[PDB]
């Protein structure tokens, strides 16, 4: 299938109690594999997944040297922003930082990925050409006309088109047992009475890898969009996820209703009846 | 593998 | 500033069965600002020795974090997540419901 390596910074003002926070997170596709919290007591980044712990000093002392050089230009960030907003040293402001790579089933180049937000809101992107910024205010627009003038949209390219890329494949090499394996759900149904004319019938989706799965309820094989609960796919804990969806089943029409369940370990898609 | 360059705002 | 309520879903890792070894998850994610309280509760008592993910944020900017501790469910043994953020009028508190 496809596959990404993204990035994820959360930098966090704490006026009163000291430096900013600052967490790093990369992901290959939907496995964590490293971190640097500011306020951990390394000061290094850290693994997170067993694959990248074999990497030798030479690549964590150079993740941990750009991570701490992120790391302080989302210091320097933080007091430009509240410059541009005119806003008080009094608050806490977050600024969040994501970026990286999509190849497709051939792990070449699909897509690419650089953008900010500002207390929750987008602030500044990369646009999907990986030449021109998108820029909602006029605070933005300052950052876009330095960016323009120091021709960052080239430089982050040929890191999204190349590095990214290329690192992402050593990766999914290199992790191969964890990265490249996909764990078909394990299904079950319930049936749990909620009145005397009605009971909740529950399709299960269980251990599975990756995250991307569809889990519908068909009745006389129609779509139950409007009708089925639906929860967010969800964590394990353990690089596993779960899903459920449920329908409320009237009296004498449990044989009305379908699950079906699509995951690229299914071979083919499962259709489950009570 | 983290961009090697960082650009302030 | 851009306040967004934090989505909680309590459950285990595995199908909850009496007596044997698991983990009781509470996932916390749609939340904006990162500032959140999470405890994990048995019989309403709060749990001491509770982890957490990485903080980490999806496609929206919107946060999301996975608390977690080893338990050993039981008939009678109740478990709750309670949430505090800057969205709730209240702690909210959401009971574990061993088949959601």
């Amino acid at each position: 299938g496809s596959h990404s390596m993204r990035y994820f910074f959360t930098s966090v003002s704490r006026p009163g109690r000291g430096e900013p926070r600052f967490i790093a997170v990369g992901y290959v596709d939907d496995t964590q594999f490293v971190r640097f919290d500011s306020d951990a007591a390394s000061q290094r980044m850290e693994p997170r997944a067993p694959w990248i712990e074999q990497e030798g000093p030479e690549y964590w002392d150079g993740e941990t040297r750009k991570v701490k050089a992120h790391s302080q230009t989302h210091r320097v960030d933080l007091g430009t922003l509240r410059g541009y907003y005119n806003q008080s040293e009094a608050g806490s402001h977050t600024v969040q930082r994501m970026y990286g790579c999509d190849v497709g089933s051939d792990w070449r180049f699909l897509r690419g990925y650089h953008q900010y937000a500002y207390d929750g809101k987008d602030y500044i992107a990369l646009k999907e050409d990986l030449r021109s910024w998108t820029a909602a205010d006029m605070a933005a627009q300052t950052t876009k006309h330095k960016w323009e003038a120091a021709h960052v949209a080239e430089q982050l390219r040929a890191y999204l088109e190349g590095t990214c890329v290329e690192w992402l494949r050593r990766y999914l090499e290199n992790g191969k047992e964890t990265l490249q394996r996909t764990d078909a759900p394990k299904t079950h149904m319930t049936h749990h009475a909620v009145s005397d004319h009605e009971a909740t019938l529950r399709c299960w989706a269980l251990s599975f890898y990756p995250a991307e799965i569809t889990l519908t309820w068909q009745r006389d094989g129609e779509d139950q969009t409007q009708d089925t609960e639906l929860v967010e796919t969800r964590p394990a804990g353990d690089g596993t996820f779960q899903k459920w969806a449920a329908v409320v089943v009237p009296s004498g029409q449990e044989q009305r209703y379908t699950c079906h369940v699509q995951h690229e370990g299914l071979p083919k898609p499962l259709t489950l009846r009570w | 593998y983290l961009q090697p360059r960082t650009f302030l705002l | 500033m851009i306040q967004r309520t934090p989505k909680i879903q309590v459950y285990s890792r595995h199908p909850a069965e009496n007596g044997k070894s698991n983990f009781l998850n509470c996932y916390v994610s749609g939340f904006h600002p990162s500032d959140i309280e999470v405890d994990l509760l048995k019989n309403g008592e709060r749990i001491e020795k509770v982890e957490h993910s990485d903080l980490s944020f999806s496609k929206d900017w919107s946060f999301y974090l996975l608390y977690y501790t080893e338990f050993t469910p039981t008939e009678k043994d109740e478990y709750a997540c309670r949430v505090n953020h800057v969205t709730l009028s209240q702690p909210k508190i959401v009971k574990w419901d061993r088949d959601m």
